[PDB]
């Protein structure tokens, strides 16, 4: 689960398969969080207004 | 599909190694000669005969 840990253990050449995925998975976390924030922000905006 | 595709900057590599080490001369592989004499790049897009 750690980028520093995974990188030290693995070389770039075959590194990518695990390095690539963690990145894909983490991107997902951000998008969910980013999307979630917007919905929450919209709710707050209506409340603010 | 080689003929249909068109390319620039073609290079030719010449050398003789034993049959056992033929596997070593490939992208992302390890051998005495591969890591000490001639190492193929990770992004190589070439064909070896």
């Amino acid at each position: 689960s750690v980028l520093n840990d995974i990188l030290s253990r693995l070389d770039p050449p075959e590194a990518e398969v695990q390095i690539d995925r963690l990145i894909t998975g983490r991107l997902q976390s951000l998008q969910t969080y980013v999307t979630q924030q917007l919905i929450r922000a919209a709710e707050i905006r209506a409340s603010a207004n | 599909k080689l003929n249909d595709l068109c390319f620039t900057n073609v290079y030719a590599d010449s050398f003789v190694i034993r049959g056992d080490e033929v596997r070593q001369i490939a992208p992302g592989q390890t051998g005495k000669i591969a890591d000490y004499n001639y190492k193929l790049p990770d992004d190589f897009t070439g064909c070896v005969i």
